């Protein structure tokens, strides 16, 4: 794990998915060797440092993203019965958060860091950094649409859901983002108000919740995710 | 302004090619 996830071979530019198979062959296996309860293995062995996870958090490859949200399921559930401070248990913790915080909340620039990284820095990048509308800047691209290994797999969902309920009514914006679906809202909001278009569905928030019902079925290598967004997340955990 | 470069090390770099694209066609040839 140490040698794959150096910068010579993997990374964000000059991209490897070879290397991306390995590491998500080494995270299978770690997955299947958290189930095995009669092995008294020890605890350190199952996590592989903070700078591991945070980069390959970071990294935009959606199968890669499903098999760290994966593992983080099983060594959560093995530790459970652990005890709940250790040196561990808080880094899971923060693994945990800055992962929700990065693919749901919305609230990096309120957190104390996300991926060991302080968000002034993270809101510094952002200036400079021309957007053609600046309606909502700040939280349009930090979600579960807004990563870029997720952002057209969501489009390429609610198409497949527009497409399933034989919807008149086609997202015609290319991206899903609260300002592109207010808009879209504004745009038709009499044949929203009726029919046409997905249902029990009225927010961006609700939005996110059918997509990610759909990434639960049993037709997509993302199952993962949806587990890991339905599992640490009181709001999601009714949809388990 | 676009200032790019953080202002810590944007006085070791030679920011005016962006401004003058002579300096870059006397710094090409």
């Amino acid at each position: 794990q140490s040698l794959l996830t150096l910068d010579k071979i993997f990374n964000n530019a000059t991209s490897n998915r070879f290397s991306t198979m390995a590491f998500i062959s080494s995270l299978d296996i770690l997955t299947q060797l958290s189930k095995q309860t009669k092995s008294d293995y020890a605890i350190q062995y199952l996590i592989v440092g903070p700078d591991i996870m945070n980069k390959v958090f970071s990294s935009d490859d959606p199968l890669l993203l499903s098999a760290a949200c994966r593992y983080l399921v099983a060594t959560k559930n093995k530790l459970m019965q652990y005890p709940s401070t250790n040196k561990f248990v808080r880094m899971q913790n923060q693994y945990i958060m800055d992962l929700t915080n990065y693919l749901y909340r919305n609230k990096v620039l309120s957190s104390k860091s996300l991926f060991g990284v302080s968000p002034d820095f993270f809101k510094q990048i952002l200036e400079n950094l021309y957007i053609p509308t600046a309606d909502f800047k700040n939280a349009k691209f930090f979600t579960i649409t807004g990563i870029p290994a997720l952002s057209y797999i969501c489009i390429i969902i609610l198409r497949r859901l527009e497409t399933a309920e034989n919807t008149k009514i086609k997202f015609t914006s290319g991206i899903i983002n609260e300002e592109t679906f207010n808009n879209f809202f504004r745009v038709h909001h009499d044949e929203i108000g009726q029919h046409g278009w997905i249902k029990g569905v009225n927010n961006i928030h609700d939005l996110r919740v059918k997509i990610l019902m759909h990434l639960s079925n049993t037709a997509n290598p993302y199952r993962d995710i949806a587990a890991f967004l339905f599992t640490y997340l009181k709001s999601l955990s009714k949809y388990s | 302004q676009h200032q790019m470069f953080d202002p810590g090390v944007a006085d070791l770099l030679d920011t005016d090619i962006l401004t003058s694209p002579s300096k870059r066609k006397r710094k090409l040839k």
